[PDB]
């Protein structure tokens, strides 16, 4: 699982 | 003028697609709520805008690998930024999600272009502080990368930073353990993260313990030269990290493709 990471 | 100097369209991710009606230039229309801003600055003329605007003005001069601010407006409760929108475009996070781990030749061309863009920033006295694949757009026809989202940025300084609002998994171990860093050395760390992301198809570290352990396991086949550059960027000690000059003189960085070659070979 590859995911985006918020600030 | 405001709502009818730009015909406005659909949401991108609060950022809208727009066209500047005076000449049909594609643009992106970004809205930022005054409540959600913690950093402010003053433009050359003295007046007090969000840091984001200040930093984009400083780097939007000339051509570069950075998305340029064309205009902006204040509203009672928000600011609105009009930005370049290249078309067709895809951001590097989606590009990697779909293509997987990039071929080294392609990763080298992208990474070099990101290095040129970040050097451009630093030359204008601007530190981005959120370099990552999601803050990079690929113009697919020209093979050109553009940096976006200066919202966590700061004026470049040589003294220590004790504040940080970027992405933790791209943040360096000195930030994790001590809540302090220096700009260039932190930027290089995140450039190591980004490079691993390109050649491996995902970031190396998800958890704080992994970040401070600095153990870089390679999940895809990656040349020794590239593994070395990445390990160098990801040195635990900031002063052991390479300068921007040493990165661009690294053996793995030689014979880079031009943007148009990169598009023709890998994007068209
Ligand atoms: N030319 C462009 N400039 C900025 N964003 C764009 C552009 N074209 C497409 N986008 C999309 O808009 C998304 C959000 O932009 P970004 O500048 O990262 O704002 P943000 O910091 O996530 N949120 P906020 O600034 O609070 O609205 C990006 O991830 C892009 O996919």
């Amino acid at each position: 699982k590859r995911r985006r990471h918020p600030s | 003028p405001l709502e009818s100097q730009y015909q406005v369209g659909p949401l991108l991710g609060s950022v809208y697609s727009g066209i500047r009606v005076s000449d049909n230039l594609p643009v992106a229309i970004k809205h930022v709520e005054k409540d959600r801003i913690s950093d402010w600055g003053e433009l050359p003329n003295g007046t007090r805008v969000p840091m984001e605007v200040v930093l984009l003005k400083k780097v939007s001069s000339g051509f570069s690998g950075v998305i340029r601010l064309l205009d902006w407006f204040e509203r009672p409760d928000s600011f609105v930024l009009i930005l370049e929108r290249p078309e067709p475009v895809q951001d590097l996070f989606d590009f990697i999600t779909e293509r997987g781990a990039l071929q080294e030749e392609l990763a080298r061309s992208f990474f070099w272009q990101v290095l040129e863009a970040v050097r451009h920033c630093h030359n204008c006295g601007v530190l981005h502080r959120d370099i990552k694949d999601e803050n990079i757009l690929i113009d697919l026809n020209r093979g050109e990368l553009k940096l976006i989202d200066f919202g966590s940025g700061a004026l470049l300084k040589d003294t220590v930073y004790t504040d940080f609002d970027g992405t933790r998994v791209y943040s360096p171990p000195e930030w994790i353990r001590y809540h302090r860093y220096h700009g260039r050395s932190a930027a290089v760390w995140s450039l190591g993260i980004l490079l691993y992301d390109m050649v491996c198809g995902d970031i190396p570290f998800e958890h704080d313990e992994e970040i401070i352990g600095g153990q870089v396991f390679f999940r895809q086949r990656v040349s020794s030269e590239c593994q070395h550059l990445i390990r160098w960027c990801l040195a635990l000690r900031p002063s052991d990290r390479p300068t921007f000059e040493e990165i661009q003189n690294h053996p793995w960085m030689q014979d880079v493709l031009l943007p148009q070659e990169t598009a023709e070979i890998h994007l068209h």
